[PDB]
């Protein structure tokens, strides 16, 4: 779930993403809402 | 929405205005005087304008994680006024207000203690099915203002307005503080009182029906 | 010199076209930049706009659609034009010259610049409320003063006015005969938009058993005069 | 800010005008000798990866 990254757009386009996604963690039944940052030419949308 | 600073004559300030940067920025200051035109100060930054002293300085737009500032070394008497920071953040979209201004304020003589009178709503009122409580607050210096109306144990938050403090030829200013409620309202709390802080120090005056 | 002048109504209906002008001395309108700043009482200066030749004209995002602007060379002024105002809008409308600039942290290929804009000289600017409350006379009501209150003596006492509308409003005490120890705080613009004022006066407690006590209140635009006795 | 690569002109000018003055000897003295961009392909291939 990404929201682009904190710009202004002039055109900037930025390609950079910021998405937070559930990720695991050390242990099996817990999990973790962590946040990163893509280019645009890794990610892809899903519909 | 104000805030305050104060600034022994002669010595120096600081400014707090804007968010945190995040980008290279174009900081823009501004002073407003009491009743006139909000003057310009600095414009990119430590980069004045002509006619401009050279005590007031802006800090660099360069770094980041940091908030504007502007800096005044030796406070004179004519720099008193509100401060208003117009940020050009290069990672911010364009900023149409300007930030939260900060109201300098030279000592100018010692701090007085306020002065408060509280009177209970008028008996003439109780027919027009109006109540208003009226606290006063006079021979306070400096102009800060401070509103705390507690009836009994719990405060009341609504129906509550009070002006802007200014002086009346003295060093005081002039507070008033008002207070719209219902008769039944009046009959319903044991006691009602309006607190007055001011630079730490609290005065709490009561009042009770008959 | 710059001379810039201000001018407008200063008081308009509500959902009612505003429509202000700012005369320009000292140089043409047409060659520098020109933008309106209004504030509210109490809060922080508001930007809303710029206008330039050559098509050089941009509005406030959130009054972009209300707002308007335009220039004339002829007459050498600047004109604002804002419908369906309302009380939010209550603002001192000040009126600027602007100066552009370009602050550069990129290689400026790709667009890695950005311009800011600086107000330098300003003017006095105009006040201007929105409010449809018509003109409403004042009600006085006299605050009781507590008796033999304390040791010390000197209890107080006033007067309350209250729902007057337009200001201002004269207040004295016994026809001007008392002037000592007279607070006249000054008014306080309800949420309603009808101002209201109070009055308090310090008396010997002695002297608060018989006296002549009264406060008397005068409005120009209703024409009335209210006197009123005050007594614990 | 993006990613940049900066090249002189004046070297880029002349290296390149020596890769042509050769070019010329397997077609001939006076022809035109243009050079143009990427036609086509993977990010891969279009680009300098
Ligand atoms: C690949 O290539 C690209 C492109 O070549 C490279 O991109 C470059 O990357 C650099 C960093 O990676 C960037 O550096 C940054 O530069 C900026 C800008 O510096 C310039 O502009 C400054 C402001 O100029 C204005 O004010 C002057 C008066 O003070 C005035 O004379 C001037 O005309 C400007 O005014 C203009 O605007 C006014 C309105 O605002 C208007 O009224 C005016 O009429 C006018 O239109 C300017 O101060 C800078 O000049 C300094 O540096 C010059 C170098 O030639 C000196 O000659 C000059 O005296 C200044 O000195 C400063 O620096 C000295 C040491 O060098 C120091 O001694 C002195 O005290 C000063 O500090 C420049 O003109 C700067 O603000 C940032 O800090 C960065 O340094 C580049 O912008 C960027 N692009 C370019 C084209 O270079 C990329 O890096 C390359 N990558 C690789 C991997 O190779
Ligand atoms: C990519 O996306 C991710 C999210 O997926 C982004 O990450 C977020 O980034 C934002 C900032 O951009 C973070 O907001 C900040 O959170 C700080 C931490 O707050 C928490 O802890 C503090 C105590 O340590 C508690 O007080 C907070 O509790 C409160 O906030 C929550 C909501 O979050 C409320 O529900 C509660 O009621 C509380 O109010 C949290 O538990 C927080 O300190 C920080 O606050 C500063 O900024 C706010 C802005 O309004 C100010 O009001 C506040 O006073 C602080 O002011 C800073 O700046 C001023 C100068 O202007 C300084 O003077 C101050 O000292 C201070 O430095 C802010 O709220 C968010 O938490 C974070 N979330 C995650 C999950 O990572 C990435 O940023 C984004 N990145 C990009 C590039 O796009
Ligand atoms: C990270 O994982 C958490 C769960 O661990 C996600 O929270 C959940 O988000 C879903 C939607 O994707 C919520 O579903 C809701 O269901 C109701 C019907 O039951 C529907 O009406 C709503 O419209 C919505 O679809 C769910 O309630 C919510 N919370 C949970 C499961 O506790 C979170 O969104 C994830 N974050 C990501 C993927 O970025
Ligand atoms: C790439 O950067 C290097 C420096 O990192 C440049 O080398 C400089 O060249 C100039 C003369 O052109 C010298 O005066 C400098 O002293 C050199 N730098 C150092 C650190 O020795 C090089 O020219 C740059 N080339 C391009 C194409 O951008
Ligand atoms: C808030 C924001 O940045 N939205 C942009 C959107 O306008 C753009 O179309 C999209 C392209 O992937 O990236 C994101
Ligand atoms: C942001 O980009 C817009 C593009 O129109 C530009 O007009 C504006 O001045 C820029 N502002 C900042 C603070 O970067
Ligand atoms: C530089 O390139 C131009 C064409 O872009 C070419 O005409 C010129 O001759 C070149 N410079 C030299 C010294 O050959
Ligand atoms: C240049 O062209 C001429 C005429 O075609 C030819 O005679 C000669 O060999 C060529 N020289 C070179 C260096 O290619």
């Amino acid at each position: 779930q990404c929201t682009n990254v904190t710009n202004n757009i002039t055109d900037m386009r930025g390609e950079l993403k910021n998405c937070s996604f559930n990720m695991t963690t050390e242990l099996r039944d817990k999990k973790q809402k962590v946040y990163s940052l893509f280019y645009r030419l890794d990610v892809v949308q899903i519909n | 929405a104000p805030t305050f600073v104060s600034v022994a004559p002669g010595q120096t300030a600081r400014i707090t205005c804007g968010e945190e940067s995040l980008g290279s920025r174009s900081v823009i200051w501004y002073q407003q005087r009491p009743g006139q035109a909000p003057s310009l100060i600095i414009y990119n930054n430590n980069d004045r304008p002509s006619g401009i002293p050279d005590r007031f300085s802006g800090s660099p737009g360069s770094t980041f994680g940091t908030t504007a500032t502007l800096t005044i070394t030796s406070v004179e008497a004519g720099d008193e006024a509100d401060y208003y920071c117009h940020i050009w953040d290069s990672r911010r979209p364009t900023n149409w207000v300007f930030g939260e201004g900060t109201t300098l304020i030279v000592l100018s003589q010692p701090k007085a203690a306020p002065s408060v009178t509280l009177f209970p709503p008028s008996s003439e009122e109780l027919q027009a099915n109006k109540a208003t409580l009226v606290c006063l607050i006079s021979d306070f210096y400096p102009g800060a203002v401070t509103v705390a109306w507690k009836a009994d144990s719990s405060p009341v938050k609504a129906g509550v307005e009070t002006t802007t403090p200014s002086k009346q030829s003295n060093n005081k200013y002039a507070a008033s503080s008002y207070l719209s409620l219902t008769p039944e309202q009046w009959k319903s709390h044991k006691s009602y009182s309006c607190q007055v802080t001011h630079e730490g120090s609290t005065v709490e005056k009561t009042v009770a029906p008959t | 010199q710059v001379h810039l002048q201000e001018s407008g109504p200063g008081l308009v209906k509500p959902s009612e076209t505003l429509s202000l002008t700012c005369n320009v001395s000292g140089t043409l309108v047409r060659d520098n930049y020109w933008s309106w700043i209004r504030q509210p009482l109490g809060k922080q200066p508001e930007w809303i706009g710029y206008v330039h030749d050559s098509g050089d004209t941009n509005y406030n995002p959130s009054l972009k659609s209300r707002v308007h602007l335009s220039l004339d060379k002829s007459k050498n002024l600047v004109s604002l034009r804002l419908t369906g105002v309302t009380a939010a809008d209550s603002a001192i409308y000040y009126c600027a010259t602007t100066k552009h600039g370009r602050r550069i942290y990129g290689v400026v290929a790709f667009k890695e610049w950005f311009t800011y804009f600086y107000m330098d000289v300003w003017g006095k600017g105009t006040s201007v409320t929105v409010s449809s409350a018509s003109t409403k006379g004042p009600s006085v009501f006299p605050l009781a003063p507590s008796s033999k209150s304390t040791s010390g003596g000197t209890a107080a006492l006033g007067c309350l006015v209250k729902d007057y509308f337009p200001e201002p409003v004269t207040v004295s005490w016994n026809s001007g005969a008392l002037t000592s120890g007279v607070h006249t705080f000054p008014a306080v613009l309800q949420s309603s938009g009808l101002y209201s004022l109070s009055s308090v006066v310090t008396v010997p407690s002695s002297s608060l058993g018989t006296q002549t006590y009264i406060c008397n209140v005068n409005h120009k635009p209703s024409n009335t005069k209210v006197d009123k006795r005050v007594e614990p | 800010r993006q990613a940049h690569c900066n090249v002189s002109k004046a070297t880029w000018n002349e290296t390149l005008g020596k890769v042509v003055k050769q070019l010329r000897k397997h077609f001939g003295n006076n022809t035109i000798i243009r050079f143009a961009n990427s036609s086509g392909g993977d990010l891969e291939v279009t680009t300098h990866s």
